[PDB]
RNA sequence: CCGAGGGUAGGGCCCGUGACUGGGGCGAAGUCGUAACAAGGUAGCUGUACCGGAAGGUGCGGCUGGAU
RNA sequence: AGCGCCGGCCAACUCCGUGCCAGCAGCCGCGGUAAUACGGAGGGCGCGAGCGUUACCCGGAUUCACUGGGCGUAAAGGGCGUGUAGGCGGCCUGGGGCGUCCCAUGUGAAAGACCACGGCUCAACCGUGGGGGAGCGUGGGAUACGCUCAGGCUAGACGG
RNA sequence: UUGGAGAGUUUGAUCCUGGCUCAGGGUGAACGCUGGCGGCGUGCCUAAGACAUGCAAGUCGUGCGGGCCGCGGGUCCGUGGUCAGCGGCGGACGGGUGAGUAACGCGUGGGUGACCUACCCGGAAGAGGGGGACAACCCGGGGAAACUCGGGCUAAUCCCCCAUGUGGACCCGCCCCUUGGGGUGUGUCCAAAGGGCUUUGCCCGCUUCCGGAUGGGCCCGCGUCCCAUCAGCUAGUUGGUGGGGUAAUGGCCCACCAAGGCGACGACGGGUAGCCGGUCUGAGAGGAUGGCCGGCCACAGGGGCACUGAGACACGGGCCCCACUCCUACGGGAGGCAGCAGUUAGGAAUCUUCCGCAAUGGGCGCAAGCCUGACGGAGCGACGCCGCUUG
RNA sequence: CCCUCGCCAAGGAACUCUGCAAGUUGGCCCCGUAACUUCGGGAGAAGGGGUGCUCCCUGGGGUGAUGAGCCCCGGGGAGCC
């Protein structure tokens, strides 16, 4: 089956592109912890219908481009801004990381 | 072309062959597709010889070509009983 | 210090002519019908067309174009033939 | 390497 | 026409490059060496790791210059450069492979094993 | 048009090496003094600063891991 | 029939020679005129067409500590706040089912490893059969805990 | 529940902490002293340094025409060979190596409505008429050679046109589906090749199409070393449109427009490394490792390139550049052991210029058969394991 | 012979106290630019590419009117010697 994911909307900032955020858990292998750990895919939004904060499901795909490897299958949610400014926070940490 | 033929396994001056569906192009003692029976060709156990038969009639039926003595170890199977 | 790989490098260069002198005519022809597609001359456009598409698949035959090269080529080479003549006249002829 | 060099 | 402080190519692979004539090995005071005279020179430029290195002082057999040289049958020669091969006192070459024609002075002049080396000889 | 690479010019990184120079470690029985361990004969340690063959000394502040 | 070894660790001791010499040495250490520790000899221990040495890997090393370690004085608490990301998070009710748990199912090649039997006189080697997991795909289910969403509380926290 | 041992050494002595050290198992080993036999294994870990000589890929006369040669005669055929040529198929397998690569390369699970597959199998349909070229051969220069140029003859499963259209391909319609999947209608386009016998028929071949099978390509999720004393990286860069290209998706490639893409969940950079099944150790968790065997990848003196083709950007095919070596009659030409042996260099160190296609397997062929340094075996070496002796 | 000037084969500082003198370089546009630094600089560093003419398409400005004309700053494409 074609892999089915679901993240939020990160970038609105490209032409029938937009960036999907997804996040997965896991135990760590030798720490047990569950653990965090994030990806970003460039999702094809060809109706150009879909936003920041969106919540959505992207389905795997034919290449539409280089990198641009799923579809946006369906929304899910919908103004979900506050996923976008953490993750747009710490995006804006790295400036302090710097020397 | 896929065939049917004898991988031979065993040690030096023992051998022992595996009747085998494998690509022509394989190696003679490489990955093979499946196995259809085994064949002890120095007659040093009791049933040195042993074929499925209901398999080995289904790659020989979609395509598969025997070797030479290995069509005789399916024969003396008897896998062409009409 | 031999072989008969100098004989199949003799056949190469045979069959590498032969098949460099059919695409030749291929692309003259294709872009000779869509230059005509786009003044439309409708008529000698599709005159011209059709005797791509004979030579394209006439390639296909041998080991000059694969089939779907030949049909690839094929599908653009009309599909640029009838918008072109959109800008013009009825098409008058065949292979449409 | 021309033509002379600095090195 | 090569004279002291004249720079020279290194027809060869003995890993100079360009040699500058410090003496032109003719006599007692020779102003000039043309194709077939041995000079002395110091190495000015070589590629790592080769026979020579820079700051030798080797003798080479100039194998041709942009000076055109003329020959008794009322005919010239002249070529793009001002080449050399390295040598040393048996006259022969210390490389292997010479590189670019030679002039054919060097046949009558000496250099056998060089001119058969030369990949054309005019 | 692209193009192996060759060439010109200028950068960055790494390795080797260099007159000389800086301390470091180690080395049975060298020379100088005796700073520390006892209140070690000026309690010690300390950050800093200045000085002195050398350990060190002194100033300012801190600590007790200081005797009585 | 050879090779190592016989101070302790470590199984195997006496004589002579030597006198901080010549030498031994994996660590601790032996040798300065009575050395089971150097060298030879006799004897002894251990292996045996091998026995030792060097190099390297894992083990002992719970000495990178998930299993399974620590930080007053042994090495180890940041000079002290404030706070970003992150990690973690009180009592009750419900929705979902992500983690998590269960069942079924597909994959997990052969070889190897393991158990059984058998073939070379045994063995090594080799043949035949048996037993499977974890991980991931799918389908079904469970909802305590963790997560998310929604609603309520006042014991944490903040305020008057 | 088949599984867990510890000791020496800091002190006058003690407890603790803590490092160092040892006893174990392991090896593609090497070195010393020593050495009898057999079996099964196994053996350049360094210079992916350089290589003398033979060999490692050919085959089909049941596709074609000849030169030669013997065999049965009338220089006519047939015939056997034999040699190249044309034409098939194979040479893309198998064999070697581990340099490169930290990558969708590998592993593991998946996607392909975005795709290909020679020979094989199964079903459907068909093979009807004409024409043509180039070698071999004949003639002429050149050369030490490699060797090639010119002109002229000729056959074929070699090339081309026409016809036939079960079918298939393409554009535009409508239908079902739903990324380019399966239909259908008009127009348009595409097939073929013959040979051998025992001859009102078989056999090997040919042609278009559908399906199977097998081998592939491409894509995505998760996993995959060290350095942060590498912290910022990016202009085909990130997306879009159009087009080219390919079997096929894609900035893979080009034109243009947009200003995006990535990074402390470690981007970029540096170092090291082929990855896995497994192997070694370990009570396990873990650690270390990836030689031999099997799977995948990568490379073929160093690079670039395409051709032929089902399939290569091709180890023993081609072109070009470079480095090196070589023969030469000095005018000019050749070569690519990381195939099997072997040489030399390096190193502490690593084998026979052996035998055979009898077996398994592969290529070709109607078959006989031919080729097969794959392979099966023999040889050297206590390298290892096992068995045996010196009573 | 002197002055001022032009050119020169091969070489290219060998001249000489000294490259003295004379060559070289040279405007503009674009790319690009190191040590070090007092963070301004070093910098025109260095180094390089472009530069004419014809045709075609086109962006903005001043004037005027918002248009033509005139004038100013540009962009892309194809060519010629
Ligand atoms: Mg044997
Ligand atoms: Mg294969
Ligand atoms: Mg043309
Ligand atoms: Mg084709
Ligand atoms: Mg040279
Ligand atoms: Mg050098
Ligand atoms: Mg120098
Ligand atoms: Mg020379
Ligand atoms: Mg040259
Ligand atoms: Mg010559
Ligand atoms: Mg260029
Ligand atoms: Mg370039
Ligand atoms: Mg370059
Ligand atoms: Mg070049
Ligand atoms: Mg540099
Ligand atoms: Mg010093
Ligand atoms: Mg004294
Ligand atoms: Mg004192
Ligand atoms: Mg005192
Ligand atoms: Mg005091
Ligand atoms: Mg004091
Ligand atoms: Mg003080
Ligand atoms: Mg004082
Ligand atoms: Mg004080
Ligand atoms: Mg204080
Ligand atoms: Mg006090
Ligand atoms: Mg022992
Ligand atoms: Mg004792
Ligand atoms: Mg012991
Ligand atoms: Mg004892
Ligand atoms: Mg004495
Ligand atoms: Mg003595
Ligand atoms: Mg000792
Ligand atoms: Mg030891
Ligand atoms: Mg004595
Ligand atoms: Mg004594
Ligand atoms: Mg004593
Ligand atoms: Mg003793
Ligand atoms: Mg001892
Ligand atoms: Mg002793
Ligand atoms: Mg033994
Ligand atoms: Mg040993
Ligand atoms: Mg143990
Ligand atoms: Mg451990
Ligand atoms: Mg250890
Ligand atoms: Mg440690
Ligand atoms: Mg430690
Ligand atoms: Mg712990
Ligand atoms: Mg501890
Ligand atoms: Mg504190
Ligand atoms: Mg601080
Ligand atoms: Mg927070
Ligand atoms: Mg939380
Ligand atoms: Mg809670
Ligand atoms: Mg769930
Ligand atoms: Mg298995
Ligand atoms: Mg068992
Ligand atoms: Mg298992
Ligand atoms: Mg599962
Ligand atoms: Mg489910
Ligand atoms: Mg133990
Ligand atoms: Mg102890
Ligand atoms: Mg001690
Ligand atoms: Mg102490
Ligand atoms: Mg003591
Ligand atoms: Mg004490
Ligand atoms: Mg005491
Ligand atoms: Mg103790
Ligand atoms: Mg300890
Ligand atoms: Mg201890
Ligand atoms: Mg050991
Ligand atoms: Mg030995
Ligand atoms: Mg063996
Ligand atoms: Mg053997
Ligand atoms: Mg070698
Ligand atoms: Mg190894
Ligand atoms: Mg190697
Ligand atoms: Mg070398
Ligand atoms: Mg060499
Ligand atoms: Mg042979
Ligand atoms: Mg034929
Ligand atoms: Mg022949
Ligand atoms: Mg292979
Ligand atoms: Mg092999
Ligand atoms: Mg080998
Ligand atoms: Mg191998
Ligand atoms: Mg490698
Ligand atoms: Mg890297
Ligand atoms: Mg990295
Ligand atoms: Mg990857
Ligand atoms: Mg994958
Ligand atoms: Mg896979
Ligand atoms: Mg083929
Ligand atoms: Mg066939
Ligand atoms: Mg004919
Ligand atoms: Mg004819
Ligand atoms: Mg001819
Ligand atoms: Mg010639
Ligand atoms: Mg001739
Ligand atoms: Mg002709
Ligand atoms: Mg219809
Ligand atoms: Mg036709
Ligand atoms: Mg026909
Ligand atoms: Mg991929
Ligand atoms: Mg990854
Ligand atoms: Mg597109
Ligand atoms: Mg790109
Ligand atoms: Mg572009
Ligand atoms: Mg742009
Ligand atoms: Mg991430
Ligand atoms: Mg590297
Ligand atoms: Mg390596
Ligand atoms: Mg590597
Ligand atoms: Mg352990
Ligand atoms: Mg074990
Ligand atoms: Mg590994
Ligand atoms: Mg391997
Ligand atoms: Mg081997
Ligand atoms: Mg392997
Ligand atoms: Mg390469
Ligand atoms: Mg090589
Ligand atoms: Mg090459
Ligand atoms: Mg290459
Ligand atoms: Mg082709
Ligand atoms: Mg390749
Ligand atoms: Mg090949
Ligand atoms: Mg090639
Ligand atoms: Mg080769
Ligand atoms: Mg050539
Ligand atoms: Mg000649
Ligand atoms: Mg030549
Ligand atoms: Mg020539
Ligand atoms: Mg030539
Ligand atoms: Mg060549
Ligand atoms: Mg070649
Ligand atoms: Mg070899
Ligand atoms: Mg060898
Ligand atoms: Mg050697
Ligand atoms: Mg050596
Ligand atoms: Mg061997
Ligand atoms: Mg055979
Ligand atoms: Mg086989
Ligand atoms: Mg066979
Ligand atoms: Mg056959
Ligand atoms: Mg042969
Ligand atoms: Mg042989
Ligand atoms: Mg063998
Ligand atoms: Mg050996
Ligand atoms: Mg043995
Ligand atoms: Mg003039
Ligand atoms: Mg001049
Ligand atoms: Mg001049
Ligand atoms: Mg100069
Ligand atoms: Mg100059
Ligand atoms: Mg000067
Ligand atoms: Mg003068
Ligand atoms: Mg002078
Ligand atoms: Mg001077
Ligand atoms: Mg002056
Ligand atoms: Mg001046
Ligand atoms: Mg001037
Ligand atoms: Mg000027
Ligand atoms: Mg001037
Ligand atoms: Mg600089
Ligand atoms: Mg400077
Ligand atoms: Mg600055
Ligand atoms: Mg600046
Ligand atoms: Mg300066
Ligand atoms: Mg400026
Ligand atoms: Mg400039
Ligand atoms: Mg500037
Ligand atoms: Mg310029
Ligand atoms: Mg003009
Ligand atoms: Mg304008
Ligand atoms: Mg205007
Ligand atoms: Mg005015
Ligand atoms: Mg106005
Ligand atoms: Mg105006």
């Amino acid at each position: 089956p074609k892999k089915v994911l679901t993240g939020v909307v990160v970038s609105d900032k490209m032409q029938k592109t937009v960036t999907v955020l997804v996040e997965r858990q896991f135990p760590h292998p030798l720490y047990g912890k569950v653990i965090k750990r994030s990806k970003k895919y460039l999702a094809h939004d060809p109706e150009e219908k879909y936003k920041l904060g969106d919540v959505v499901e992207i389905i795997e795909s034919r290449p539409i481009s280089k990198r641009k490897r799923f579809r946006v299958l369906r929304l899910v949610e919908s103004g979900r801004m506050d996923l976008v400014e953490k993750y747009l926070i710490r995006r804006q940490n790295y400036e302090s990381l710097s020397k | 072309m896929v065939k049917i033929r004898l991988a031979r396994f065993g040690s030096k001056h023992n051998p022992h062959y595996r009747i085998v569906v494998t690509d022509a192009r394989r190696k003679r003692d490489g990955k093979y597709i499946e196995k259809i029976g085994y064949y002890d060709p120095r007659k040093t156990t009791p049933d040195w010889l042993k074929v499925d038969v209901e398999r080995a009639r289904y790659w020989l039926s979609v395509g598969a070509q025997p070797t030479d003595t290995a069509r005789r170890l399916l024969r003396q199977a008897g896998v062409f009983r009409q | 210090r031999n072989l008969s790989a100098l004989k199949r490098h003799r056949q190469s260069l045979k069959r590498r002519l032969r098949n460099k002198a059919k695409k030749s005519a291929i692309k003259t022809l294709s872009k000779k019908a869509i230059q005509l597609a786009q003044e439309g001359k409708a008529e000698e456009a599709l005159k011209i067309m059709r005797k791509a598409e004979s030579l394209i698949d006439k390639a296909a035959k041998g080991s000059t174009l694969h089939k779907n090269a030949a049909a690839r080529r094929k599908s653009r080479l009309m599909r640029k033939v009838r918008q072109l003549l959109e800008a013009a006249g009825a098409p008058l002829i065949g292979g449409g | 390497a021309g033509x002379p060099h600095k090195r | 026409m090569i004279q002291p402080q004249t720079y020279l190519e290194v027809a060869d692979n003995t890993g100079a490059r360009k040699i500058m004539c410090i003496r032109v090995l003719k006599g007692s005071n020779a102003k000039y060496a043309t194709v077939g005279d041995v000079i002395v020179a110091s190495v000015k430029e070589a590629i790592p790791r080769g026979a020579v290195k820079e700051g030798d002082v080797v003798k080479a057999v100039v194998v041709r210059t942009k000076k055109e040289i003329k020959r008794p049958d009322g005919s010239a020669i002249r070529f793009d450069d001002n080449a050399a091969v390295i040598i040393n006192n048996q006259l022969e070459p210390r490389g292997t492979r010479v590189f670019g024609p030679v002039a054919r002075e060097l046949r009558e002049k000496g250099f056998m094993k060089i001119v058969s080396l030369a990949p054309e000889v005019l």
